[PDB]
């Protein structure tokens, strides 16, 4: 039984044990001495002759109890999961890998003790086989009654030793992408414009032009003058074009925000070139068709126009019902069943945390670093790398459960095993009736309730499921239309998204051999779970590639989840910009046309707002302070070229270095 | 065996043996009835002008006067004349245009190529066009903004100093000499020369471009410098056209809600479309018109690829009021004169070349204005919708590729 010679055939062990007792009882009756079940189990170290017949009765009872409880545990695990249907589907592990570390085995038992579904009283003994173990009051071995529930959840317990990570040190291998940088630069400015519009609108632009005197106004007034003159010029551009189904009225501030969001090039354009130079080009370059396309985006996602042409798209909330993407990624019944094992019932489901653990362990490190630097949460802002959250939360999980010991007067259980020690697990959760009712939540407590776009992105990458992430700017027209900026959109046609599916390593056997704890049944069940998960992840269920996600910018929290309806109609909106604060008269330009301005530079730094107003009528500044929109539109993620030195898994796939900043 | 053209966003590549334009047109007027079909109203005015002349009425077989239908051979003649607009055997086109544009962009982007793997083939440069176009656009736009109109700046482009007396594309003295300053107003010569791409130019104001052109072309030919022959003009004109097309087409997406009644399914039938991503618009055109069509026939030039824009350029230059003869110092249909010359062999080769080069000069003169205006795509779309029934960009791509856009009147 210790050598696992017979394998998973619990039956043959059962009947040979019954036959063993049959011969035993034959001999017992032949001797004429009654059998006594009060004896202790025989010790292989002790002489065989001194051991009594009743000792062998109790030993055979222990062996049977172990085998049928193993069979029943296997049956319960089969009943609790639909991934496997019948017992013979699991193959026997091989006993070729035979290593037993007593300290590691004891530590594995101690860590697994904290995985009990409720708080329970455990007691440490030596089994009938001669090995130290811990059992419950019913005699359940710890490795049988308690299971980690995941191969990685059991790997991480044995992984935390000394330094946080050694694989990263073995590989021996701070970069933000241009898309996220541009998104933040645009969104912060747009929300700042929306918030303090009464103050900027009251600023008087006329004196600056009429005086023809420059740089008199203070340094802080650079930004306010730039922004108001900016969307003033936007309004002047709008006025001329309209000279050449519902009617929509947009306030001046809202048109400022919309046009600023559509092209990030305008803000750099105003600073780079004078107002008189820009005005004809600004008026002519804009138009009506794309603005109507943006404002009337409905039943269509990802948007028809490429990222280079369009940056934000509007959504009507009433047309799009509510979807629950939690069921798709983590709240699924199978994931919740796998994560159900926990220290106590009051602990939340660990589907989200297990999904993050999957993302950390399976996906390449460089991709994880880049995605974390992009979608860094506010609560996790204190932590740097991706594995830090997992390590910290596992440390907290270890910290919830403590140890207290209490003696037991009877040295033996009714089963007859000698009780060396008894360990009691205190329920140390802060749920005592302090009558205060108010306390500071822990990182786990605020972590479970709050959902992030990083969660959805990791689920999309792991499960091979599409998702569209949209930054929320504001809600318009009394909520009739919603401002959504283009941040991240998944489609099978995208090369990076089809490449990252195969970039991850679905081979999870290393998580099996690297945590061998001399438990064959658990190893076989974990192998079952790994192969079934590999089959599930290799084939991703498709839903016509139409999930949409709206998340906040400041706190990185998901705001709304949408879904397009089947029926569609052309809105045929008529956009009329109301005029209550008109434009100042044009000067010395009416009664060769000026050259156009380049709409090909998206600013990356914020220092431009501090700069001087443009003089009326550097190449390094153009190249560095602002970035080209064409490379912005292209897929950011790429793969590093192979070299003579074998690249790591994380070094093989990397974000393009030219666009991003290191 | 069959060549593949897959420019369409919503359709895979069409498989054909030869004569893609001819086969497509034949299927157009054979599979579907063309009685209710109608092209642009400018086609209808050309129809009236052809009918009123009896000899060319019999040549072109224009039976009825009122209906908007256009005979198939007339469209074939339009397309083939537009093809011949550029193609030249004067230099026997030893060096086709696309290669000239590739070289001119190559010498400018050689600094850009230093970061990535250095290419040694023309096809590699063609594959880098999606990567090379953004920097080229940024630099041409910044140099456009820096333009103060020092030289005569009615419209910024090229060839605003060619002598009115000279009416032929190629310089007369063996193709070497030039009237000094013919290209001073070329905006991109002011760009490259400032960047040092073309260090020396006769009549203006080593040459790593010349060395590179020789080095890559000697293997394929088994070389003509910028100052040597006409190689100068063709590359500049075709690359300017390419940049204009890129800016116009990538300004809007093709998935715009359909407003016209013209669909390829109605053209080829439901069976044909039934039998037969989401990136920049040119990336669908590249590995169908740029690479495999080049492999099939390297000698093909820009006019053959995109005959649709020629009519728009001709119309725009007509609208400007400028004439090839006057050059700022009568007939308003430059398209039909070459047709008349080609119809009968009694026309002299010298006269045919003369009128063909006049039409060509008018063609680049029209090309200049679309890229000289702050609203290129605007003017192109507004003119094309009115004069060719171009209702959508999904239709504009078909028109520019094929040179025509049939449509049931529905009026």
């Amino acid at each position: 039984i210790q050598t696992f010679s017979y394998g998973l055939d619990f039956r043959s062990q059962l009947e040979k044990i019954r036959d063993l007792r049959t011969r035993f009882a034959e001999l017992a009756k032949r001797r004429g001495t009654r059998l006594s079940n009060e004896g202790v189990l025989p010790n292989p170290r002790k002489p065989q002759a001194t051991t009594s017949l009743g000792a062998f009765t109790r030993g055979l009872n222990a062996l049977e109890r172990h085998v049928q409880l193993g069979h029943q545990y296997l049956l319960n695990k089969l009943n609790g999961s639909s991934l496997v249907y019948r017992l013979e589907d699991i193959p026997s592990v091989l006993p070729a890998t035979h290593e037993t570390d007593p300290a590691l085995i004891m530590r594995d038992r101690l860590r697994r003790l904290c995985f009990a579904r409720h708080h329970d009283t455990f007691l440490e003994v030596v089994d009938v086989f001669g090995m130290r173990q811990i059992v419950t009051q019913a005699g359940e071995p710890i490795h049988l009654v308690t299971d980690y529930g995941n191969v990685a959840f059991k790997y991480l317990a044995l992984r935390d030793d000394g330094r946080p990570l050694a694989w990263r040190r073995r590989c021996s291998g701070n970069v933000v992408t241009t898309r996220y940088k541009a998104i933040t630069v645009a969104v912060a400015v747009c929300q700042t414009l929306r918030t303090f519009w009464p103050q900027i609108s009251q600023y008087d632009l006329r004196p600056y032009l009429t005086q023809h005197q420059s740089h008199t106004h203070p340094a802080e007034t650079h930004t306010l003058h730039n922004l108001k003159l900016f969307c003033y010029l936007v309004s002047t551009a709008w006025h001329q074009r309209i000279d050449t189904g519902t009617v929509l009225r947009l306030s001046l501030q809202e048109f400022c925000v919309l046009i600023a969001a559509l092209y990030p090039e305008y803000i750099y354009t105003v600073l780079k070139y004078p107002v008189q130079m820009s005005l004809p080009s600004l008026t002519a370059h804009l138009h009506q068709d794309v603005i109507h396309a943006v404002v009337n985006n409905t039943h269509k996602m990802p948007p028809d126009h490429l990222p280079e042409q369009v940056k934000a798209f509007c959504i009507t909330p009433t047309q799009w019902p509510a979807m629950q993407l939690n069921k798709l990624f983590w709240e699924n019944k199978l994931v919740q069943q796998l994560c159900q094992v926990g220290p106590q019932k009051s602990t939340p489901p660990l589907g989200k945390l297990w999904l993050y653990a999957m993302a950390t362990l399976v996906f390449p490190q460089d991709m994880l670093q880049c995605l974390w630097l992009e979608l860094k949460p506010q609560y996790a802002e204190t932590y740097a790398s991706v594995s830090e959250l997992v390590q910290t939360l596992f440390q907290i999980f270890t910290q919830q459960c403590e140890m207290v010991t209490e003696g037991y007067t009877q040295p033996q259980l009714p089963t007859g095993e000698p009780v060396l020690q008894m360990i009691r697990v205190p329920r140390q959760d802060t749920t005592t009736t302090d009558t205060n009712t108010t306390t500071e939540p822990g990182l786990l407590d605020v972590f479970i309730q709050t959902e992030t776009a990083l969660d959805y992105a990791l689920g999309s990458w792991l499960f091979g499921i599409p998702v569209c992430l949209g930054v929320h700017v504001a809600d318009l027209l009394k909520g009739q239309r919603i401002l959504v900026a283009r941040h991240l959109e998944y489609t099978s046609r995208d090369r990076d998204f089809l490449r990252i599916q195969r970039s991850r390593d679905l081979n999870l056997s290393q998580l099996l051999q690297d945590t061998w704890t001399e438990t064959p049944l658990e190893h076989c069940w974990l192998q079952a779970q790994i192969r079934r998960l590999r089959d599930y992840l290799r084939f991703p269920t498709r839903l016509e590639f139409i999930p949409l996600v709206i998340y906040n910018a400041q706190d990185h929290t998901v705001v709304r989840v949408l879904r397009p309806p089947s029926t569609f109609e052309q809105d045929h909106s008529r956009l009329v910009l109301d005029e209550a604060f008109p434009t100042f008269p044009l000067y010395d330009q009416d009664d060769a046309p000026t050259p156009p301005v380049p709409f090909n530079r998206v600013p990356v730094n914020i220092q431009f707002l501090r700069e001087n107003p443009p003089p009326i009528a550097d190449t390094s500044r153009t190249a560095d302070s602002a970035l080209v929109s064409t490379a912005f539109g292209g897929s950011v993620f790429q793969e590093n070229r192979l070299g003579e030195t074998p690249l790591c898994r994380d070094e093989l796939v990397a974000v393009a270095p030219g666009a991003a900043s290191t | 065996v069959p060549s593949y053209f897959g420019i369409t966003q919503n359709d895979p590549f069409i498989r054909f043996h030869t004569d893609f334009r001819g086969e497509v047109v034949n299927t157009m007027f054979e599979n579907a009835s063309t009685w209710t079909f109608s092209f642009g109203i400018w086609y209808y005015r050309l129809k009236r002008g052809l009918y009123t002349q009896p000899r060319w009425k019999r040549v072109y077989h224009l039976a009825q006067m009122d209906n908007f239908s256009i005979s198939q051979e007339l469209l074939l003649g339009v397309v083939n004349a537009l093809e011949n607009v550029t193609v030249y055997p004067t230099y026997d086109c030893v060096l086709s245009d696309l290669e000239a544009a590739a070289c001119l962009l190559a010498a400018y982007g050689h600094a850009l190529w230093e970061g990535r793997d250095p290419p040694d083939s023309v096809a590699t440069v063609l594959g880098e066009l999606p990567q090379l176009l953004p920097r080229l656009a940024d630099d041409v736009s910044r140099e456009i903004a820096a333009w103060e109109g020092p030289v005569a700046a009615g419209n910024n482009y090229y060839a605003y100093r060619d002598s009115p007396d000279l009416r032929y594309y190629m310089p007369l003295s063996g193709g070497r000499h030039y009237h000094p300053g013919t290209f001073d107003r070329h905006v991109l010569v002011r760009l490259f020369h400032k960047r040092g791409v073309i260090q020396h130019l006769p009549g203006y104001g080593d040459d790593v471009l010349s060395l590179w052109s020789r080095r890559l072309l000697v293997g394929k030919l088994g070389p003509v410098f910028v100052h040597e022959q006409q190689y100068l003009r063709s590359g500049l004109t075709c690359l300017a056209g390419l940049l204009l097309l890129w800016k116009v087409t990538n300004a809007d997406s093709v998935f715009a809600p359909r407003t016209g009644k013209f669909t390829l399914a109605d053209l080829l039938g439901s069976d044909a479309v039934a039998g037969g991503g989401r990136v920049r618009n040119f990336e669908f055109l590249v590995r169908y018109y740029i690479g495999p069509w080049y492999a099939r026939d390297p000698a093909v030039t820009l006019s053959q690829l995109f005959p649709g824009l020629a009519l728009l350029a001709v119309t725009e230059s007509v609208r400007s009021g400028w004439d090839p003869s006057r050059r700022e110092d009568s007939k308003s249909n430059p398209v039909a004169d070459y047709m008349f010359a080609q119809s009968s062999k009694q026309y002299g080769d010298l006269r045919r070349l003369e009128v063909h080069d006049a039409l060509l000069f008018h063609y680049e003169h029209g090309l200049g204005r679309l890229l000289s205006v702050t609203l290129p795509r605007h003017r192109v779309s507004t003119l094309g919708s009115s004069l060719f029934n171009v209702n959508d960009i999904y239709e504009l791509l078909y028109f520019l590729v094929l040179g025509f856009l049939p449509s049931v009147a529905v009026l």
